[PDB]
């Protein structure tokens, strides 16, 4: 009594190629953007990504190097060949760059900036500096700051544009 | 036989070579402010103190630039 | 010629005698790796590889005897010669190679041919292997040129720093009653602190040399030995 | 050079000086001395191990035949390079 | 030869700046001023090594 | 021999500006700018070296 | 002595050159030419290195 | 002495193009070219310093 | 024949040579505060421990200029 | 004709001179403690084991900078 | 006309440029143990298995020194 | 006026200079055994492979120093 692996009903799986191969020269970057196993964009051919990682600000282009990146709280940019800016914000994950030309970004959330508002924003800042004041203990006092941090990244983003 | 020569112009070379320490001196004070932009990028948060350590740095590394330089000055009035 | 002398050592012989006509035990080792040479258990070795452990011992006694209390003003180091140095070194070194000469097992120093079949035979490996024949002489000549040079220049920079010190201390002291008191009290204060940063350093660098000085022969050792697994 | 003078033992209490000759010739005597009785035949290890390897190096030092100049071991002075006698 | 240090320590400034401001972007203003600020240390001695030339050129 | 301190500098310089670049390219435009800034100072440092290479070689 | 440091500085470009077009080869291009960009600007100061030497050689 | 900075430069090359070709080993030939481009004009450097060691050498 | 020279003006040019020993106890110790700072900036809750070893390896690096120093005054005043 | 001289100031050159080896080794310790710092950042946990290797290395690296250092005063009494 | 000289202080000025090999091999040390402390720090199951690479860098980089060390000797003392 | 001059004691220069070009060999060791150690904590399963061209390199800068030496040597008795 064998029983199939859950990834045997997913038709879509991911092409590596081969180091032994020749280049292509690729002008469109294969993008998936997905939060909570739902796909808001889909093998969607993009000019470029740019993408917040631990590290700092990474733009990916077709034909970038193969690197897995983990993501922070903060804006994801996607421009297409067209001349198309869409911008989204996320809350953390993962981002897999494949030199084949794709690239698999899977947040835990990922929400237009549109949706976003400053006026809630700010003010749900102010308000958990109060409780970063009143925090009884190092741990609730961490878990404040990872708040302020994502709050005061979504303020700084949308003053940004 | 005993032969006694005292050259004047020696105390100058003596002088150009004290100045060449200030090259690692110098090169010194950029490698901190070449890591002290990394560092705040890195951690946008702290800085404050990064830039008070790097000054640190830069005034230590300057105090050995000084103490060779005494022996420069020296050198060329003497 | 026959020069009559005696080591600097008769007190601290005195001292032994006194405080140690009762056992005592002993629980810190500057050199503890000759002890423990196998990490991996089941591992067992036929040859006699803690032979080692009673020379060690004897070594770091001496020699502890003679360079931590150096750093004692007008202590002299009676064995501070660089000829001498290399006859214990010869000694100690050559001793142990020959232990492991007359086994007669040549396979025994297959390993100093370096690399694989791969590379050529005659113009890199035979160089690779004269390479590290010589290698091996030359790391008893450095041993014993470190554990001399490092005594020496210690010993220069301390008698150099204290005659700087008693000058200023016996000439420039009226300073204090100047009004150039400042400047002599910072210089004083420099002094006071260069004084006590040597000495740690000092003391230091004679305890890690030592145990240098000791690795080096149990490296030498441990290069040859071949453990069996048990089963 | 005074800094220097501080690293020579200080309890030298005395020297003494003898010639090669004669403390050579005085220990020849001995081993004549103590190899020279019956009890103790030419062809035992012992007799060997006191004469042959002294009349091997004695031999090879009569042998040797050496274009260069070897100076006296024990000269008045031997600091000299430019005067090997 | 001491300006040779102190122009390769400019050059080390102005390289990490680039790589600071291609990761964080939004802080170039403020990562800008301390380039200016080390370029200004090390010009310092810059001048120190100039002044040592120059006096023993016209001495 | 001074502006081998700066030669290299210059070398610096760009060897980062590629990997800034080549990290988010699409600030090429502000980044090379700096570039230029850093090359527009180590450069004046080498005018330095080279005004005392010209008195000395015609005095 | 100058061209060695105007050597390693060109170098010292192409080798930042070579990991910036692996990490974004799509942009070889650019990074190409800017990479020549340093290389005229090092080439530059080794003329003056070498014109001394002819001006010196030659006098 | 001016080679002393050519070989190292090129060792420099080398020693990046190895790591760029292990970041992306499907882009060897472009780095490979880009590499013999940067040898070559390193190489161009010495081969002016030796230029000049012959005509000394041989004046 | 037997000539003596004693030529008075080269203890200036030993002691410049010492004075470039700095060179890279100055270097080395920017390169130590460098360091310093990415270190705290990726690990922000160590700013004492590092200082603290920042400081130790200042020290030795101070050490070994203040040994070259000691010959480059000496020389000077010989 | 044979003529022979004997120039007294020429040690104080050679002793400048290996002075400069401690520029190496002030610089070699620097880099050991900015190498430590960068490490006790990435694994905390092993800082005491990690401090215990960079002292190793600082003495193997200090010990060479001795060397030259007795050369220097060899030359320098002498 | 042939005039022999002979300059008899020469030794000190090649012995100091032997030492300054020095420089190298000590940074050369530094380097290698830089790069244990901050790879220890990433495997440190294996630490031990790195530390005895190191000291195998430090056995064929210390023997360079000596052959310096050696001829500083040779000319020294001749 | 043609004047013929002989200098004994210029072989020694020659001599430590050519030794000086010890600090790239031992540097470049250095070097390579720095990122061997980086090497095999990243990928532990190839630490042979890795040994092998280590030592291959080593040995190549090896014969730059024999090289070197050979001309140290021929100076210093030539
Ligand atoms: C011509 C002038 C005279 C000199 C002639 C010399 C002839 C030379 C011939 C040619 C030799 C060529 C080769 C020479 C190479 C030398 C190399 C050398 O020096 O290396 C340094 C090296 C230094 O070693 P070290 O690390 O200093 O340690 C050695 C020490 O001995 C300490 O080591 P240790 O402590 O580990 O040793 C063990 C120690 C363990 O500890 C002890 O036992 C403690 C005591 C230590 C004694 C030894 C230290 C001596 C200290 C200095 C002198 C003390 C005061 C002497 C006062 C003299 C006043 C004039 O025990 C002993 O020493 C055993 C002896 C104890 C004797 C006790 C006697 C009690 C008598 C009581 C009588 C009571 C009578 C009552 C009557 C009542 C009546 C009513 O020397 C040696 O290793 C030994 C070299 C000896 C070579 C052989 C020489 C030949 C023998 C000569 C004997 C002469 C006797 C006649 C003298 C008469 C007075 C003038
Ligand atoms: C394990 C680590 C051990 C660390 C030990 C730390 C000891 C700390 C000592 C503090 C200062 C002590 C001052 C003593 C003063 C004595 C009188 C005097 O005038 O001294 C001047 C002398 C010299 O001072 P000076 O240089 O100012 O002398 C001036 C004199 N003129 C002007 C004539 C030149 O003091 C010393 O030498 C003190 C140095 C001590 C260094 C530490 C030595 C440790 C090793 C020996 C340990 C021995 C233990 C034995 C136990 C039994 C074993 C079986």
């Amino acid at each position: 009594h064998d029983l199939p692996e859950g990834f045997e009903f997913m038709e879509h799986k991911v092409v590596n190629k081969d180091i032994h191969a020749p280049h292509e020269n690729l002008e469109t970057l294969r993008l998936t953007l997905t939060r909570q196993d739902e796909f808001l964009l889909r093998e969607e051919p993009v000019k470029c990504v740019t993408v917040t990682g631990t590290n700092g600000e990474y733009g990916i282009y077709p034909g970038h190097a193969y690197k897995i990146v983990q993501l922070n709280p903060s804006p994801l940019t996607v421009e297409y060949t067209d001349g198309t800016t869409k911008k989204y914000f996320v809350s953390g994950g993962f981002a897999h760059i494949n030199n084949e030309g794709s690239c698999d970004v899977n947040t835990v959330e990922c929400t237009l900036l549109d949706d976003l508002d400053l006026a809630i924003a700010e003010k749900e800042l102010a308000a958990q500096q109060a409780a970063l004041g009143s925090a009884k203990d190092d741990k609730a006092k961490s878990v404040v700051e990872i708040r302020i941090s994502v709050i005061e990244a979504v303020i700084a983003a949308l003053k940004h544009h | 036989s005993t032969v006694a020569i005292s050259v004047q112009g020696l105390h100058y070379v003596g002088t150009g070579l004290a100045a060449i320490a200030l090259a690692g001196v110098g090169l010194g004070i950029g490698t901190i402010f070449g890591n002290l932009l990394v560092a705040c990028a890195r951690q946008p948060n702290l800085t404050k103190m990064l830039f008070n350590y790097a000054i640190l740095g830069f005034a230590l590394t300057e105090a050995i630039g000084l103490f060779a330089l005494m022996l420069a000055f020296l050198m060329l009035f003497s | 010629m026959f020069l009559f002398f005696f080591c600097d050592l008769f007190w601290l012989r005195l001292l032994l005698c006194m405080y140690y006509c009762v056992w005592s035990r002993l629980c810190f080792i500057v050199y503890f790796n000759c002890l423990m040479l196998i990490f991996d258990f089941l591992l067992f070795c036929l040859f006699d590889l803690y032979l080692f452990v009673g020379l060690c011992l004897f070594l770091l006694l001496w020699f502890m005897l003679f360079n931590l209390y150096s750093l004692i003003l007008y202590y002299c180091i009676t064995y501070l010669n660089l000829y001498l140095l290399f006859c214990i070194v010869f000694l100690l070194y050559i001793a142990f190679l020959f232990l492991f000469c007359f086994l007669c097992d040549f396979f025994l120093f297959n390993n100093l041919l370096v690399g694989d079949s791969f590379m050529d035979v005659f113009f890199i490996r035979f160089l690779l292997c004269f390479l590290e024949c010589f290698s091996l002489l030359c790391r008893c000549l450095s041993t014993f040129l470190r554990l001399f040079c490092n005594l020496l220049s210690s010993h220069f920079l301390l008698l150099m720093f204290f005659d700087f010190f008693y000058f200023i201390f016996v000439f420039f002291f009226y300073g204090v009653f100047c009004y150039w008191f400042i400047l002599f009290i910072f210089v004083f204060c420099f002094c006071l602190l260069f004084y006590v940063f040597l000495y740690l350093l000092d003391l230091f660098a004679a305890i890690l040399q030592l145990f240098i000085f000791c690795n080096m022969i149990l490296q030498l050792i441990m290069d040859f030995l071949l453990f069996l697994l048990f089963v | 050079s005074n800094p220097a003078d501080h690293f020579r033992p200080n309890l030298k209490a005395l020297t003494l000086y003898a010639e090669r000759q004669h403390y050579v010739d005085r220990w020849l005597h001995v081993k004549e001395r103590w190899l020279a009785p019956w009890y103790l035949p030419w062809w035992s290890p012992l007799f060997q191990l006191g004469t042959w390897y002294s009349q091997r190096s004695r031999n090879l030092f009569l042998v040797e035949n050496h274009l260069s100049y070897r100076p006296y071991k024990f000269r008045r002075n031997d600091e000299d390079r430019n005067n090997p006698y």
